[PDB]
RNA sequence: UAAUUGCGAUAACGAACGAGACCUUAACCUACUAAAUAGUGGUGCUAGCAUUUGCUGGUUAUCCACUUCUUAGAGGGACUAUCGGUUUCAAGCCGAUGGAAGUUUGAGGCAAUAACAGGUCUGUGAUGCCCUUAGACGUUCUGGGCCGCACGCGCGCUACACUGACGGAGCCAGCGAGUCUAACCUUGGCCGAGAGGUCUUGGUAAUCUUGUGAAACUCCGUCGUGCUGGGGAUAGAGCAUUGUAAUUAUUGCUCUUCAACGAGGAAUUCCUAGUAAGCGCAAGUCAUCAGCUUGCGUUGAUUACGUCCCUGCCCUUUGUACACACC
């Protein structure tokens, strides 16, 4: 505590001093929804296989 | 029926403890303009005082205020009890006490640089100016100041 | 045997119970003069059932009236409707038949439910919001 | 060797404690006990609230499912054998039955 | 400001005045002079004890008040 | 031709009740009286310090006498208000049991009220007589 | 709104054929003759039935029915 | 002893419950349909209701007295204070639970699909049901799952009925 | 064989369980079921709770 | 106490005098859109009548200590014999003035 | 028509799923069967006021009678009834009367064929595969963290006050839960301003808590438009409760501290009758903790009885080079 109390910097005017990033009005940005039906494993199937099972 | 009128009697702007109390106001509620004196001690002061409540403080003769203040500094002494006074069991000097006026101010920055000088967790929040109490400070509390 | 009738009468959650016996003519709410019911303002509302018929049909009959449930206006309706459906069932059986149909008349002429019961009652709150059709404030983006 | 009995019979069917209650009804006053008839006790009915989904999401949909329990009892004045058959004859699956000697 | 304690003159005024009104109430008081409204009600109580104020209705939210005679 | 406290309107008689008993002198008022809330859930004490708990008293008469029996813990949720929490929302709260039970102990010395099998305090045959008696004044009073 | 089914309208326009009759222009008769003629499985559907068919037979009486 | 009635009911049906997964997980083999439990003063009842009633009942009385001894030991029944039964069962082609133990049974013996859900379907019909439906999903093979509906007959969805009548 | 390998487990959750399946999360102990609500709705017919609204 | 005559007599004359004789309605008007002066139905006159007095009377008497009562009866003896002092005589005015226009 | 609900039109006829029927719950039953674990009248015994007989009580059984209120079994009841106005003279709609109820009587439960790479492997001793498996990604123990605060955004709680606050006083709910091999729901007495403490008690419960004497609300008073006695954030000091453990304040209490907030910009949500809104209460969670939710009742409206302007959605037509179907 004797550390912190101490420290200059780290108390609070200093935080309302600094301007706040851009980062924090952000928008969450959703980050890929239109891949979503389109399947990215690549694989597929196959008619023998589709088949066999069902 | 309390109609009256008197000529000099009644007083605008007295003061004690060394502020200033509104002279148009019942004296309970006009009592309480004085940093340390909240509604109910107060109204508990007036009561020991012998004092007729249904009065604006500008009535009240100088006698009444002196026995206001002596009551009000000697609370413990007038049958108040200490669960009615603001600072109790001190730390240091360990008795009870009502502190008024400007001494609240400072016995509060007394408290408050105690643990400061202790450097207990409480007085670290309360010198860089955050929530003291074990509030969540994420979303509450902007605009600052 | 005494010449007893029983009667009730409910708005909401509230009932009250009616006994009209032969007799000297009291009306009494909850063991209390009907003149000292202080849901206040409304004390007409349980005037009502006696100035429509008007006040000399009470000579011969006590009215003894008792209120549980609901709140302090619902009382209110439901003694006030136990006694104009005590009135009328005193008639009923102790007197003709057609003095019991110019009773009714007089008060369903004028009557707020005044011998038939209000039907209201509360509906129930549905999961998503406060109240049946209150629902929770929504957001979207 | 009269005793003063008590039955009390509680099940969440009513059907099947319904025609215990009139078969202890029934074959007590045919051959004359007393009566003391069947008391209904308010159907208690025990709710449970959840949610349908597990995990959170989805609107946020709530089913409340229902155990009602049904209440009677019934009071027969009887010695010896009228006691320990009336209690053995009449029984039933999902009907639960207690007979009480007297009072406490 | 308004008035918290009668002056006298406050005293003067109201005996003088009031039968005027038609219409006197707390309000009626506070605004046709200045009153504190807590000695408006006094007043009322006051004015009521030999009437030049009649009531005609009172309660804890309202009082309603007519001219002398 | 006969009265009860039932035919005397609520107010008016814990009124001229509670003016009785201040008159009589004798109750017992504590010795605190002047510093209570009366409730842990109100804010101020009660604006009449003179004649609040005479005011209290006749009203713990009149509702005890309506009654079988009542207890302290029954006056207290009776008395006891709504609490304002501040920012959060309200609540009811029980009023003071030394206020309640230090009045049907002093209501016990000038014996409106006694101890009751069953539990709690019931009015009594002299209670009883006091109360219908001044129901009867304030009544007669009326004309 | 109060518009009737064809299970409805079917058990009517059936009892209509057979029993005319046997049928009334009061629904509380009908309803009753329901229960001899007819096996319907609940009390509503019974009662709403032969709230038809008399609606049906009242207005038989007035004009024939393309039914 | 001394539990609430609230309460003792609840903690009845819990019993009915418990032991039925029970019997669900051990009798599987041997077709188990399902239970009852029948309290009579002195000796709790517990009846089993499987298709194969010879491999329930073991052994001269074995097999059913290792079940009964370990429902002794579980539920702390003293010695005899409960009884197990077996029956044979009313029409093993009307019941649900039997009908998914015989797919689940045809499939993992290495039957196929069509076959088993027609098989069953089939066998629910000749039953003397009014209707059948068997819905397998999962991945059949092959990655992507997709779900097959097999049905015949009559099926009523909705109302009260569909307690009455149709058991899942 | 040895004290040092447990805690306090009188209350909260922790000191608790569905008897099916374990969690200690979002259980139902009304009546004392003692079942986490995702068995429950499971289980809810062999108990004898049914929806009738 | 301050008109004499009845009450009730001169609230009904406060309803009949501030319902809305004829108003305005919002035509679809191409994007600014023109506003069509129509006639109104005396059930509005009466509901719409009832909303300005009260409207009027719960504005006046909210900073003000005066009471609801007492900016009623100002609100209704006002509207009575219309002052235009009224606050549902000054709406209504001006709703008709409005629908004078844009026809 | 809420409805592919129907009337009709008819190369269609006759039908099935879904809709409706169904079930649950809320309204009516002076008709049936009963009840000290629900009540009511009478009689005993007994208190007080009155003297006129009467009024108001007390007594868990003194005793008799009843089922109006209460409980829940079995039934009954609505069918949109009756008359009238419309229309293809069709289904239906609208009006009035009567009725407990005429909006599918209110409100719910259930709910077709297909579809989504919607969420859930952190509910599961459901699980394929990969990963790790003794310096473990197993498990336990200590402590810390999930709450960390320049800020952006969502659901909310408290307010700006006089249709109020404060003090007395009046005093009325419904849904509920609750103690065994054990600490529950707790009356009553006593102590304490308080929170709380304590000695006892009833209840495994229509029996005791409990009339849950809840809050808004009503009456009388005080304050008087002054960030005021509106508001109660932030903080100081002291006392209690839960817990092995309360510091980063669990909660509660006491006195003091007395901030923003003066009706909220562009936007935007929910709602048609016991509903909106106001109000509290129980239940979940819970050792302690509700500003949350699931239900419950109390007080109780203004406005509509409509339209496709806006925002969705559906259907028909239509176009397609799409069909893994405009990701
Ligand atoms: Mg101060
Ligand atoms: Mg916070
Ligand atoms: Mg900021
Ligand atoms: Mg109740
Ligand atoms: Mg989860
Ligand atoms: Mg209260
Ligand atoms: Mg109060
Ligand atoms: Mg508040
Ligand atoms: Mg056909
Ligand atoms: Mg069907
Ligand atoms: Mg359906
Ligand atoms: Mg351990
Ligand atoms: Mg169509
Ligand atoms: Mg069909
Ligand atoms: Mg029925
Ligand atoms: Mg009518
Ligand atoms: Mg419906
Ligand atoms: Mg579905
Ligand atoms: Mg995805
Ligand atoms: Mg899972
Ligand atoms: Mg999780
Ligand atoms: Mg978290
Ligand atoms: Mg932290
Ligand atoms: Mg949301
Ligand atoms: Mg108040
Ligand atoms: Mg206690
Ligand atoms: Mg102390
Ligand atoms: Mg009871
Ligand atoms: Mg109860
Ligand atoms: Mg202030
Ligand atoms: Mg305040
Ligand atoms: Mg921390
Ligand atoms: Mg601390
Ligand atoms: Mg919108
Ligand atoms: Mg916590
Ligand atoms: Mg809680
Ligand atoms: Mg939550
Ligand atoms: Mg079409
Ligand atoms: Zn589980």
């Amino acid at each position: 505590n004797e550390g912190a109390i101490r420290d200059k910097t780290a108390g609070r005017r200093n935080n309302r001093s600094k301007d706040v990033t851009d980062s924090a009005t952000t928008k969450k940005s959703n980050t890929r929804r239109a891949t979503d039906r389109h399947s990215r494993t690549g694989k597929t199937d196959t008619k023998k296989k589709v088949n066999q099972g069902w | 029926s309390l109609v009256v009128q008197e000529q000099g009697s009644f007083q605008h702007i007295l003061r004690l403890l060394n502020t200033n109390v509104d002279g148009n106001i019942k004296i309970v509620y006009a009592l309480t303009t004085i940093k340390g004196v909240g509604r109910r001690y107060s109204n508990l002061v007036c009561k020991k005082a012998d004092v007729d409540l249904h009065k604006r403080a500008g009535e009240l003769t100088q006698e009444e205020l002196e026995r206001i203040v002596q009551i009000m500094q000697n609370p413990t002494h007038y049958k108040i009890p200490a669960w009615f006074l603001n600072r109790q069991n001190d730390i240091t000097d360990g008795k009870d006490y009502h502190t008024l006026a400007n001494n609240v101010e400072s016995k509060l920055r007394d408290d408050l640089e105690r643990l400061k000088k202790i450097r207990a967790h409480r007085g670290i929040r309360h010198f860089w100016g955050l929530r003291v109490r074990g509030q969540h400070t994420k979303t509450t509390g902007r605009r600052r100041a | 045997a005494v010449p007893s009738v029983q009667t009730f009468g409910k708005k909401k959650s509230a009932t009250a119970v009616a006994h009209v016996k032969a007799g000297k003519g009291l009306i009494k709410v909850n063991g209390s003069p009907i003149t000292l019911v202080e849901p206040e303002i409304l004390r007409f509302k349980v005037y009502e059932p006696l100035l429509l018929v008007g006040l000399d049909k009470f000579s011969n009959i006590d009215i003894r009236v008792r209120v549980t449930g609901g709140g302090h206006v619902s009382q209110v309706y439901a003694i006030r409707q136990a006694i104009a459906k005590g009135l009328v069932a005193y008639h009923q059986k102790y007197v003709d038949e057609q003095s019991k149909n110019e009773l009714k008349k007089a008060f369903t002429s004028y009557d707020r439910t005044l011998l038939i019961a209000d039907s209201r009652r509360p509906e129930p709150k549905k999961f998503g919001g406060k109240g049946a059709r209150s629902r929770f404030q929504k957001s979207y983006r | 060797q009269i005793i003063k009995i008590r039955i009390t019979l509680t099940s969440t069917k009513v059907k099947q404690l319904e025609n215990v209650s009139s078969n202890i009804v029934k074959n007590a006053e045919q051959h004359n006990l007393v009566k003391k008839g069947p008391v209904r006790l308010p159907t208690k009915v025990l709710k449970i609230s959840t949610r349908k989904t597990p995990n959170g999401e989805g609107s946020k949909t709530w089913e409340t499912y229902e155990m009602r329990i049904h209440k009677r009892y019934i009071d027969l004045e009887a010695p010896v054998q009228i006691v320990k058959r009336i209690t053995q004859i009449t029984i039933e699956p999902g009907v639960d039955v207690e007979v009480v000697v007297a009072s406490n | 400001q308004h008035a918290v304690i009668l002056d006298q003159e406050k005293y003067d005024r109201i005996l003088k005045e009031v039968p005027t009104y038609r219409y006197v109430s707390v309000s009626v008081l506070v605004d046709r002079l200045k009153i504190g409204g807590s000695l408006a009600r006094i007043a009322l109580r006051h004015l009521e004890k030999e009437g030049i104020i009649k009531p005609i209705s009172k309660h804890s939210k309202q009082a309603i008040y007519t001219r002398a005679t | 031709p006969g009265v009860s406290v039932r035919d005397v309107a609520a107010q008016d008689f814990i009124n001229a009740y509670a003016s009785f008993l201040q008159r009589q002198g004798k109750l017992e008022v504590p010795g605190y009286v002047d510093i209570v809330k009366t409730s842990s859930g109100n804010e101020m004490p009660p604006q009449d310090a003179e004649g609040w708990f005479y005011k209290r008293a006749a009203s713990v008469a009149r509702h005890i006498y309506m009654r079988k029996q009542v207890g302290v813990g029954k006056l207290n949720k009776l008395y006891g208000g709504a609490k304002s929490r501040g920012v959060r929302p309200y609540k009811h709260i029980d009023a003071s049991g030394s206020i309640n039970r230090k009045v049907l102990q002093a209501l016990e010395k000038i014996g409106i009220v006694e101890i009751s099998p069953k539990g709690g305090r019931r009015i009594s045959e002299n209670g009883q007589r006091d109360l219908d008696r001044i129901a009867a004044q304030t009544l007669e009073e009326d004309e | 709104g109060r518009v009737r089914t064809k299970t409805v309208k079917r058990a009517s326009k059936a009892l209509i054929e057979r029993y005319y009759p046997k049928l009334t222009l009061d629904f509380q008769t009908n309803k009753r003759l329901c229960d001899e003629i007819a096996t319907i499985q609940s009390k509503r559907l019974r009662n709403k039935i032969a709230g038809y068919t008399t609606h049906l037979m009242k207005r038989i009486q007035k004009g024939p029915v393309r039914g | 002893a001394l539990i609430s009635k609230k309460r003792k009911l609840v903690a009845d049906g819990v019993f009915y419950a418990e032991l039925n997964e029970f019997f669900t997980r051990e009798l599987a083999e041997e077709g188990y349909s399902g239970v009852e439990v029948r309290v009579t003063p002195t000796k709790t009842e517990v009846i089993i209701r499987a298709t194969r009633t010879q491999d329930v009942l073991g052994e001269n009385g074995r097999r059913i007295n290792e079940l009964t001894l370990l429902v002794q030991k579980r539920f702390k029944y003293a010695p005899g204070t409960i009884v197990l039964y077996a029956e044979r069962v009313q029409d093993r082609g009307l019941s649900a639970v039997a009908q998914a133990e015989s797919m689940k049974f045809k499939l993992l013996n290495g039957l196929a699909i069509r076959r088993a859900a027609y098989g069953v379907v089939r066998y629910v019909m000749e039953s003397g049901a009014k209707g059948c439906e068997v819905v397998v999903s999962g991945k059949l093979r092959a990655a992507r799952a997709k779900a097959m509906k097999f049905a015949d007959g009559f099926l009523i969805h909705s109302g009260q009925p569909v307690n009455d009548f149709i058991d899942t | 064989e040895n004290v040092w390998f447990s805690h306090p487990r009188r209350y909260g959750k922790g000191s608790r369980q569905c008897r099916v399946c374990s969690s200690h999360t979002g259980l139902i102990r009304k009546y004392g079921l003692n079942i986490c609500r995702q068995c429950f709705r499971e289980k809810a017919n062999d108990i004898g709770f049914n929806k009738f609204r | 106490v301050l008109t004499d005559q009845n009450p009730i007599q001169v609230v009904v004359d406060a309803i009949t005098n501030t319902g809305p004789r004829e108003d305005t309605t919002r035509v679809g008007g191409g994007g600014a859109a023109r506003r069509q002066a129509v006639d109104v139905s005396p059930l509005r006159r009466v509901n719409q009548a009832i909303a300005l007095l009260t409207i009027g009377a719960r504005e006046a008497a909210f900073r003000n200590i005066k009471t609801i009562a007492e900016t009623l009866a100002e609100e209704l003896i006002n509207a009575a014999k219309g002052s235009s002092t009224s606050y549902a005589i000054k709406k209504k005015d001006e709703l008709e003035r409005v629908a004078k226009s844009n026809r």
